[PDB]
């Protein structure tokens, strides 16, 4: 009975969450990719002159 | 009380499932329809590290990017200068099975566990130039899935007892408990700022975490099967998990639901490790069919394969400034890829 | 003639597709290999030999003049030692596999070194014997051609223009290496034979049939050799219908052990399980790449 | 090579003798005999590691024991602590030279910890046939134990063979109710034509299981040295 009450306010504390749209957090994280788009050497690879691993 | 309490819980489980699902207004792979596709991803091993004579289980990079660690089921912790192939140091470890390695940011450190359920940490600035056992957490009734550095005084370890713990190097006594798993522990994730961590567990669940006050945030749903993996977005505002059943998937932590699912038709075996890229818009995926999968972050399409590996890719790091692909597989090579 | 070099031609596409494919296949798994592994690839780096033999012998069609004395030998000696070296090759194996099953706990036999010094020292007798066969044969003056038919004949030396060469022949390469290998194949039997294991009515065929192939491909050769020496000492009548025969047996028989040597890297390999399953691995990844249909 | 400062050449020479001394760690532990201990209850498992010769060299997991037999190093793997998931940590002993499995025959009536019509000789069985029909285990040899044959000679005295396997009929006799029991233990072997499996009657006395162990290992040995020289 204990561990049931335990699980039924561990869900009470997730209800209680401000939750933003779906279609803002896939704007944020477009936001995000296209933001840093020239800093991935794995994206657009860098010459051959500053590879350290060439 | 077990009727009022089971009617509680589901109308508390229906509460939370309607208020999320009003609060998608339209799909993650609907808003990214104009973008411009990456491409073809066409990566190159540069590098080949030889030494391990038995199966791969682990592997970590340093913070400077060219020091890795690497852990096999040979009782061997070995430390690889990426640049140079050369060799570092070699650790034996008083227990040969070992499912996990960590390094310190600071670099001081190396933390190894296993089926033993101990947490070793060895110290690698000796003023004597060999490495010594620094300390040793023994607090675990189950084996060890993954442990991470927080400072250098401070661990986050997960276990197969269905919990995870934070811990004290320097008294080696436990801090902070989180249970509230019902499955063994397979991954854990810390987040960029090391506030929030992230927990996959078999129970096909993963569970959002704050170190400080230590208590379950939110929970995530929807895989079949047990999760393998878990990685944070460079951001911070979303992670991504890998099942066993051949399927990775993209979870927002304020929208707290689902956003993207990364599957395909010709994949059928399980997701051992996922990465992201340094920019974020792209995921690497090692499988148990011996290739690792580069897809598109934000179109769920593949972009790039990765092959190579006789066996099982079990380990998978990409490094800080994101020059290139670590994997370790179990036929004990370690491959970068640029 | 002309079918002559046309048969030899096959053999060197056989051999080097076999030899290529054995090659390619053990240079991905390298890491870990044993004195086995060594000799087949010391076997394989034959076909060298037979290049060089098969470039030496197409001369003659074409670019006809160049022929001096030494080059008949340039071509006796690297056709013997293409020979040889297999059969010496064979016999070390059979030591390893015997060495191997006789001491399983000691770590020396699964040494790579070991392998290497057989490899040497087969590489060593297949020369000595070699330096022979090229002795004999001499460069040739005839009124039509002097380039036509290299033969072992000098001026006046009937007592030593073959029967040195056809005894030492037979009895290093037929007699001794059969008797080493029925012996190392005997003694690992012996201890095979009293385990438990499945794998004993598997491995006695193996050895039989590596036995077998070995005698039945290098015996006729040598009784038409024999028969050819008996033949000239006219201690059996000659219609001179026989000599057609005689000869035609020879040139087939020769051409039979030049296939048996080449074939037996691939066969070596193949009867394994680990190297039947590496290249069915190969032949589902490549072909899984390739006519894929993406 | 040339290229190559004080300090550089220093770090090639330190990765040389590092590589040195892991090839000759690797090549002393390429000797040794791995076993993995398995059961089923309290089937035995605690007696047979005290059988073991010469023993000689906290945590709850992993319990290791070293021995050695007529100059041979045996390197034995206990896994009771761990209640977790079996499924993923026993990839973790693919390699192991063999499995030595123990059951108790004095388990052929008795039911359960929890009563739920159910013998603790049927557990044994599912357990066996998960072992040994395993995809990391499709070639690792199998050494059974039967235990306590000698308890097995005074309940089959008064109980039939009845209680479990009821398709049994025979005299209740030592011999033709042990090797029935063996055979049905032996029959859930799905690569009979490759896989072998060694059946003990052991006791609680004369020391003849390391033996055992050993002549039943000796015969794994040679068998990989077999197929590792192409000759099968």
């Amino acid at each position: 009975i204990a561990q049931a009450r335990k699980l039924v306010e561990q869900l009470k504390m997730e209800a209680n969450i401000d939750r933003i749209k779906v279609s803002k957090a896939a704007a944020d994280l477009m936001a995000y990719c296209e933001a840093h788009a020239k800093e991935d050497p794995l994206l657009t690879p860098v010459p051959a002159s500053e590879n350290p691993f060439r | 009380e077990l009727d009022q309490l089971r009617q509680e819980a589901e109308q508390l489980k229906n509460q939370i499932r309607d208020a999320r699902k009003a609060c998608a207004d339209a799909t993650l792979s609907q808003i990214t329809n104009n973008i411009d596709p990456v491409g073809r991803i066409q990566m190159r091993t540069r590098r080949t590290l030889r030494g391990h004579l038995a199966k791969i289980y682990a592997m970590h990079w340093g913070t400077d990017s060219r020091l890795l660690v690497s852990a096999s089921q040979d009782g061997k912790l070995i430390i690889w200068d990426s640049y140079t192939t050369n060799k570092v140091h070699a650790i034996p470890l008083r227990s040969s099975w070992v499912m996990t390695c960590a390094y310190a940011p600071s670099g001081n450190y190396v933390a190894c566990g296993g089926l033993d359920n101990i947490c070793s940490i060895y110290n690698l600035k000796t003023r004597e130039g060999n490495v010594r056992v620094s300390r040793e957490l023994a607090g675990h009734t189950g084996y060890l899935s993954c442990c991470r550095f927080l400072d250098d005084n401070q661990i986050v370890t997960s276990s197969g007892d269905t919990t995870c713990a934070l811990w004290d190097i320097e008294t080696g006594q436990q801090t902070t408990t989180f249970t509230g798993h019902t499955g063994d522990v397979m991954s854990l994730s810390l987040a960029p700022d090391t506030r929030l961590f992230v927990s996959g567990a078999c129970d096909a669940s993963a569970k959002l975490w704050d170190v400080r006050e230590g208590m379950c945030r939110q929970t995530f749903t929807g895989h079949e099967s047990d999760i393998n993996a878990i990685c944070f977005f460079p951001n911070g505002n979303a992670f991504a998990t890998g099942s066993d059943d051949a399927t990775c998937r993209l979870f927002d932590l304020r929208a707290d639901q689902e956003l993207m699912t990364y599957s395909h038709d010709n994949i059928i075996c399980g997701i051992t490790s996922v990465s992201f890229s340094k920019s974020g818009r792209l995921l690497l995926a090692g499988y148990d069919d011996f290739n690792c999968n580069v897809w598109d972050a934000l179109k769920a399409d593949r972009a790039g394969v990765l092959a190579g590996h006789d066996n099982r890719v079990s380990c998978l790091g990409v490094t800080d400034d994101g020059m290139a692909v670590a994997t370790g597989s179990w036929d004990s090579f370690l491959k970068i890829w640029n | 003639y002309t079918w002559n070099v046309g048969i030899l031609s096959l053999i060197f596409l056989i051999n080097v597709l076999g030899n290529g494919l054995v090659t390619y296949i053990f240079c991905k798994h390298r890491s870990r290999a044993g004195a086995i592994d060594i000799l087949l690839l010391g076997i394989c780096l034959n076909s060298l030999c037979l290049s060089i033999s098969l470039l030496a012998e197409v001369l003659m069609f074409l670019f006809p003049n160049i022929i001096s004395t030494g080059l008949c030998r340039l071509e006796i000696f690297f056709y013997y030692l293409y020979v040889y070296l297999d059969i010496f090759s064979v016999v070390c194996v059979s030591l390893v596999r015997y060495l191997l099953v006789a001491y399983s706990t000691r770590s020396w036999p699964k040494k790579q070194s070991l392998g290497w010094v057989l490899t040497s020292a087969a590489l060593l007798i297949a020369l000595v014997l070699s330096g022979d066969a090229c002795r004999h044969r001499s460069r040739v003056v005839d009124p039509v051609s002097k380039q036509a038919m290299c033969y072992e004949n000098a001026g006046n030396m009937t007592a030593d223009w073959r029967l040195h060469v056809r005894t030492v022949s037979v009895t290093a390469g037929f007699l001794l290496p059969l008797a080493l290998l029925i012996l190392f194949y005997a003694l690992t039997w012996c201890v095979v034979r009293r385990t438990k294991l499945q794998a004993r009515r598997k491995v006695r065929g193996v050895i039989v049939a590596v036995v077998l192939l070995f005698f039945v491909f290098c015996f006729p050769y040598h009784v038409l050799n024999l028969l050819d020496t008996l033949l000239r000492r006219r201690w059996i009548r000659d219609s001179c219908y026989t000599r057609g025969l005689i000869n035609v047996g020879l040139a087939v028989t020769s051409l039979l052990q030049a296939l048996y040597s080449a074939v037996v890297p691939l066969i070596y390999s193949c009867l394994g399980s680990l190297f039947r399953q590496r290249m069915y691995g190969l032949f589902q990844s490549l072909r899984q790449s390739f006519m894929s249909g993406a | 090579g040339c290229t190559l400062s004080a300090e550089d050449k220093a770090a090639v020479e330190r990765s040389k003798m590092i590589d040195r001394n892991l090839r000759e760690d690797g090549e002393k532990a390429a000797r040794e005999v791995k076993l993995l201990l398995l059961g089923a209850g309290e089937s035995g498992k605690s007696t047979i590691v005290k059988q073991m010769k010469i023993i000689h060299e906290k945590t709850t997991g992993i319990v290791e024991t070293h021995f050695t037999f007529k100059d041979l190093h045996f390197k034995m793997f206990d896994v009771g602590g761990q209640r977790s998931e079996r499924k993923k940590w026993i990839h973790c002993f693919e390699g192991v030279t063999a499995i030595i499995f123990c059951v108790a025959l004095s388990d052929y009536d008795l039911v359960l910890a929890e009563d739920e019509e159910m013998n603790r000789m049927h557990e044994s069985m599912k357990l066996f046939d998960s072992i040994c029909n395993n995809k990391w285990f499709t070639d690792t040899s199998i050494i059974l134990f039967l235990n306590k044959k000698d308890l097995f000679e005074e309940k089959i005295k008064k109980s039939p063979l009845t209680i479990c396997y009821p398709e049994y009929a025979g005299s209740n006799t030592y011999e033709e109710a042990a090797a029935y029991i063996q055979c049905q233990f032996e029959d859930l072997n799905k690569r009979k034509d490759t896989k072998e499996i060694y059946t003990h009657f052991t006791c609680a006395t004369d020391t003849k299981n390391v033996q055992f162990v050993f002549d039943a290992v000796t015969d794994v040995i040679i068998k990989n040295n077999l197929k590792d020289c192409g000759l099968f």
